[PDB]
RNA sequence: UUACCACGGAGUGAUUCAUGACUGGGGUGAAGUCGUAACAAGGUAGCCGUAGGGGAACCUGCGGCUGGAUC
RNA sequence: GAAAGACCAAGGGUUCCUGCGCAACGUUAAUCGACGCAGGGUUAGUCGGUUCCUAAGGCGAGGCUGAAAAGCGUAGUCGAUGGGAAACAGGUUAAUAUUCCUGUACUUCUGGUUACUGCGAUGGAGGGACGGAGAAGGCUAGGCCAGCUUGGCGUUGGUUGUCCAAGUUUAAGGUGGUAGGCUGAAAUCUUAGGUAAAUCCGGGGUUUCAAGGCCGAGAGCUGAUGACGAGUCGUCUAGAUGACGAAGUGGUUGAUGCCAUGCUUCCAAGAAAAGCUUCUAAGCUUCAGGUAACCAGGAACCGUACCCCAAACCGACACAGGUGGUCGGGUAGAGAAUACCAAGGCGCUUGAGAGAACUCGGGUGAAGGAACUAGGCAAAAUGGCACCGUAACUUCGGGAGAAGGUGCGCCGGCUAGGGUGAAGGAUUUACUCCGUAAGCUCUGGCUGGUCGAAGAUACCAGGCCGCUGCGACUGUUUAUUAAAAACACAGCACUCUGCAAACACGAAAGUGGACGUAUAGGGUGUGACGCCUGCCCGGUGCCGGAAGGUUAAUUGAUGG
RNA sequence: CUUGUCGGGUAAGUUCCGACCUGCACGAAUGGCGUAACGAUGGCGGCGCUGUCUCCACCCGAGACUCAGUGAAAUUGAAA
RNA sequence: CAUGCUUGAGGUUCUAACUCUGGUCCGUAAUCCGGAUCGAGGACAGUGUAUGGUGGGCAGUUUGACUGGGGCGGUCUCCU
């Protein structure tokens, strides 16, 4: 549930926590962990390419299985765990022949379940099958875009998509952003929505809680000098005397930036 | 007060050493320029 | 010499009277100005609660009542 | 004296010790010196490197990219600030010692002999292997007290005794498996898994048992009939030498050190690889290789002097500066604060006078008490523990140590508790359970007496209150005149982005965003919280529209 | 304009607090108006305390002064 | 009007050029890179060259003189 802390300090007044008592509280499954090191927002030239990144806690990477291609073998959920890399929970499966694996946890799965995959699987939440044999009108998550590549769409906490229409070798589905998209019907998906949907009710509470996650302060351009930002300059407190713009000179109050032109036919209608 | 020169023998060799200059062609220009003028040291 | 103790001191509260620049409504007044909201179906039927709006009586939405005329 | 004492690392490089010197160097003289000359001085299987392993990162055969130079990167191989074998005590020099000597240990490798055998990796499994906070213990170092041994009988009243002084030490290792922590165990039948195989790991079924297995400080015993030990004696010359050598025990207290990489709990979810154990593939199989016991031998190379919170390092100086880590005693004390001392170290490389104005750093001050001044600047004042008591307002936490008040030294009388701990008792007979008189040690209660001007007596150690502006708060900033009302902030809103994402760095390959996926990522503004955020789309932007008008390269009818 | 005017605080208040509205030239996310807690933040007022002051006096150390040793600096056309 | 051989634009489809920061095989002991083969897209995308738009993101520069100091204002040529 959500927990609201008492105002015992100045920095505790506005903290609202997402505390789940069902989560495992031992060590993670060691054979499925590998090291990841922080970058600071720097590329291989050593330059800051994405700013406001730095610091945080040390984290291991969990080898989550996004392909789910052990078709026909039943599985059992051993536990639901915490992942530092997602906003969603993960589940440790145990197939009928050893082979423990991590998957993105669906909404209602706790401790037993069967979670089989492939053609001919039932239509309960947590099962994975190709988009051809998924009933029209159902809610899906973890949508694959290219056959054999794994889930890319609808993976964060509480995410889902609707399967709306089916026509030919393709299939149309409404994305969480309001966009209608057509996807190859050979691609796979999982039924239901993603767990941890209450993640959006939290409140960090203090400035140090943002630094724990590796985010550095944002200085706004009207507080700079003309040599630093197009918004900088002025005597006293000014208001960016031009139309609002990026640090590199790009308009940011409504100007579109999509220029793909190769994947255009896959867009049935845009999110507006 | 802390001053600008904080000695370190390992960091000195890795920036200004002989093998550090021999690695790039601009470092090798430095060495040939110091051989032409007749420097006794040639590297630190 | 000790104990008790009146007057008198110090600090901080409660309560109650009078008064206060300036402000808010109410009542009473006379041949003043603006409209016509109610009483007849009062010329958009009136009231009740609530919300928004408007020089003002008031108007409009939502739910309710007949203490509403013709039929 | 939590250093101005010792010791590591970095840095320096002979400054170290001894003879001979004083020109220059040393803010003065110098017979002295971190100064001049000349000799000497650093001893390792176990310390630190090297060798083995990897992190960030570097380089990078082929490769991809690029006018050239070159950029990125795969296989790979470098890179500690981390992982990974093993030693202590005593003696000795002018200068080295965990290195030499004495005594007692430990680790690893090589070559033989014997006995018995399935050996084999670059590949599979296991292990190595780890966060913040907090709390109950157990223990040890260390500290005190008592007893003991040796010596003493005090320039001035007393001091043969409930008197004074000193010493009362001893390691690694071996044995021991304890306080304590974790975990069910075994047999048998199998197998959509661990890229191939597997007797190993993982999964499944059946039977049996309620007990094994793994870590683990420390005590005790032994090392040790030895070393050490005030001192006594003999020889040599106020000093060296050889021999001998007393006591060397009990009780309390007790760590921030060890058990502990443990246990509990919380979110921000907490290194890798090798050494190590085990399984097998390609191969051998009566050579190879492996496991035990005994015998013999080895453990290379480099650094070890000296300073090291400083006169030897970084600051031009023998410069109130800076410099990572470890140890850290007594009496008071909450304490690593503070004061007086211990071990140990030092009096800071110009002195002597005299006692003017004035300057610097302080002490006391009549009667006033902010009249000073831009401004209570500076100074004065307050200051501890226990108990009583405490307002508006409030986001119900706070405000609050609000404000204010009372007690406190020393010596007796009576009295109540805790820890440790003989004797005894129990059975699991022994590294065990209960429990213990005295002794030692730690908490209290109510009752007198007494001295001073004053008992939180020194050092140490909050001044408080009432109205307002600004910013919600903790934080950050102009190294060297500005610390703020400026920046950040949690929260809020707009907008962009469907993943080969938007965006950014790159002539490019590529890289970040992100091993993320719209509850996500970027940009912009505002800035906790409460109540709210009104009218204008004419201008300039952005978004949508496609009919019409204008409109580029290109083409080339017509005319001349 | 301006030390606007009225009230309070003082013996006396160009600052302060509460109002009025004539806003030279406030105003709603370059946010408007409030707000407990917090601040080496700005303004004003009290209690205590005092060498801040009337108005300075005495005392103690380190210099200044003298003697011995060593021994600078900026400056400077020439100077009766 | 019918057909014929051409020809501007439009729409649909196909696969064989091209593309894949999709799967599995080999080089190989390798998340690079190649080759093979499946799958997807598809004459689009993308790159070269020519051309219109946008473009303080960035660049090289300009922004007069007189003048009872400069600036503001005025004046700057010709006739009486
Ligand atoms: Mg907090
Ligand atoms: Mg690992
Ligand atoms: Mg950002
Ligand atoms: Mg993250
Ligand atoms: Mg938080
Ligand atoms: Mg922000
Ligand atoms: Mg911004
Ligand atoms: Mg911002
Ligand atoms: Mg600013
Ligand atoms: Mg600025
Ligand atoms: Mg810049
Ligand atoms: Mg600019
Ligand atoms: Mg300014
Ligand atoms: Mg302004
Ligand atoms: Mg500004
Ligand atoms: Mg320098
Ligand atoms: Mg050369
Ligand atoms: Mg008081
Ligand atoms: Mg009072
Ligand atoms: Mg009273
Ligand atoms: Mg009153
Ligand atoms: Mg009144
Ligand atoms: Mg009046
Ligand atoms: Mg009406
Ligand atoms: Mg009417
Ligand atoms: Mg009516
Ligand atoms: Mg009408
Ligand atoms: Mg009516
Ligand atoms: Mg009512
Ligand atoms: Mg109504
Ligand atoms: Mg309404
Ligand atoms: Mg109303
Ligand atoms: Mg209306
Ligand atoms: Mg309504
Ligand atoms: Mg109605
Ligand atoms: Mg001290
Ligand atoms: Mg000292
Ligand atoms: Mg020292
Ligand atoms: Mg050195
Ligand atoms: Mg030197
Ligand atoms: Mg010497
Ligand atoms: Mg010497
Ligand atoms: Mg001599
Ligand atoms: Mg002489
Ligand atoms: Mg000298
Ligand atoms: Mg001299
Ligand atoms: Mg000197
Ligand atoms: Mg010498
Ligand atoms: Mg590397
Ligand atoms: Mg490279
Ligand atoms: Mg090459
Ligand atoms: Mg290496
Ligand atoms: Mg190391
Ligand atoms: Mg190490
Ligand atoms: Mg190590
Ligand atoms: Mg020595
Ligand atoms: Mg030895
Ligand atoms: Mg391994
Ligand atoms: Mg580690
Ligand atoms: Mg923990
Ligand atoms: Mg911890
Ligand atoms: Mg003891
Ligand atoms: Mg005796
Ligand atoms: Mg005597
Ligand atoms: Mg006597
Ligand atoms: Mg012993
Ligand atoms: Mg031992
Ligand atoms: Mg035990
Ligand atoms: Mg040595
Ligand atoms: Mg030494
Ligand atoms: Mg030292
Ligand atoms: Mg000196
Ligand atoms: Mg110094
Ligand atoms: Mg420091
Ligand atoms: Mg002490
Ligand atoms: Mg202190
Ligand atoms: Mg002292
Ligand atoms: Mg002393
Ligand atoms: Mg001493
Ligand atoms: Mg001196
Ligand atoms: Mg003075
Ligand atoms: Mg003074
Ligand atoms: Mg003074
Ligand atoms: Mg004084
Ligand atoms: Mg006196
Ligand atoms: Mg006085
Ligand atoms: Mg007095
Ligand atoms: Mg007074
Ligand atoms: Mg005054
Ligand atoms: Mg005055
Ligand atoms: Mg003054
Ligand atoms: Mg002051
Ligand atoms: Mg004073
Ligand atoms: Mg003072
Ligand atoms: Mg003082
Ligand atoms: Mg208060
Ligand atoms: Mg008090
Ligand atoms: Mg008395
Ligand atoms: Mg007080
Ligand atoms: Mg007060
Ligand atoms: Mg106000
Ligand atoms: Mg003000
Ligand atoms: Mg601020
Ligand atoms: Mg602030
Ligand atoms: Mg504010
Ligand atoms: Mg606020
Ligand atoms: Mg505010
Ligand atoms: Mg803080
Ligand atoms: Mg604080
Ligand atoms: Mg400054
Ligand atoms: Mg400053
Ligand atoms: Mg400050
Ligand atoms: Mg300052
Ligand atoms: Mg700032
Ligand atoms: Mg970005
Ligand atoms: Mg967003
Ligand atoms: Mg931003
Ligand atoms: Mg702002
Ligand atoms: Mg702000
Ligand atoms: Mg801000
Ligand atoms: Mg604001
Ligand atoms: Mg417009
Ligand atoms: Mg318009
Ligand atoms: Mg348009
Ligand atoms: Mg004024
Ligand atoms: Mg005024
Ligand atoms: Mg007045
Ligand atoms: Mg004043
Ligand atoms: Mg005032
Ligand atoms: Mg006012
Ligand atoms: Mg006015
Ligand atoms: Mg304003
Ligand atoms: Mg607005
Ligand atoms: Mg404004
Ligand atoms: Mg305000
Ligand atoms: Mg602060
Ligand atoms: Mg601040
Ligand atoms: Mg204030
Ligand atoms: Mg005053
Ligand atoms: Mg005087
Ligand atoms: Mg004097
Ligand atoms: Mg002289
Ligand atoms: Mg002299
Ligand atoms: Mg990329
Ligand atoms: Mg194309
Ligand atoms: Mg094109
Ligand atoms: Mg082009
Ligand atoms: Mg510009
Ligand atoms: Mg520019
Ligand atoms: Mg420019
Ligand atoms: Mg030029
Ligand atoms: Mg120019
Ligand atoms: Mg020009
Ligand atoms: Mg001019
Ligand atoms: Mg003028
Ligand atoms: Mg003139
Ligand atoms: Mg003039
Ligand atoms: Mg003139
Ligand atoms: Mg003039």
């Amino acid at each position: 549930a959500i927990v609201k802390c008492k105002p015992t300090s100045a920095g505790r007044r506005f903290v609202v926590k997402v505390v789940n008592q069902e989560l495992h509280k031992g060590a993670p499954y060691a054979p499925l962990l590998e090291k990841k090191s922080k970058s600071g927002g720097r590329n291989n030239n050593g330059r800051i390419t994405t700013r406001h990144i730095g610091g945080g806690h040390k984290q291991h990477y969990r080898l989550v299985d996004f392909r789910r291609n052990k078709d026909g073998i039943p599985a059992i959920v051993e536990r639901v765990e915490y992942d530092p890399n997602r906003t969603a929970h993960i589940a440790l499966l145990k197939y009928a022949d050893g082979e423990r694996r991590y998957i993105i946890a669906p909404k209602g799965v706790a401790a037993g379940d069967q979670l089989i995959s492939g053609i001919g699987a039932p239509i309960k939440a947590g099962n994975s099958m190709p988009l051809r044999n998924i009933p029209v009108g159902s809610t899906v998550h973890g949508i694959e875009l290219k056959p054999g590549k794994g889930a890319q769409i609808a993976r964060s906490a509480g995410a889902s998509a609707q399967l709306v229409a089916r026509e030919g070798a393709y299939v149309t589905l409404r994305l969480r952003s309001g966009e209608m998209r057509k996807v190859l019907a050979e691609c796979r998906a999982t039924l239901g929505e993603v767990s941890n949907s209450e993640h959006s009710l939290r409140s960090l509470g203090k400035a140090g809680a943002t630094r724990w996650r590796g985010v550095r302060p944002t200085v706004r351009g009207v507080a700079m000098n003309p040599v630093d930002h197009p918004h900088g300059g002025g005597e006293g407190r000014t208001s960016a005397g031009r139309h609002p713009v990026s640090p590199w000179g790009l308009q940011t109050k409504g100007k579109k930036t999509r220029s793909n032109k190769r994947t255009d036919n896959m867009i049935v209608r845009r999110r507006k | 007060m802390k001053r600008t020169f904080q000695p370190s023998t390992l960091k000195r060799a890795r920036v200004h050493g002989f093998r550090a200059r021999m690695a790039t062609k601009n470092g090798r220009q430095v060495l040939s320029r110091r051989r032409a003028k007749g420097r006794k040291r040639l590297t630190v």
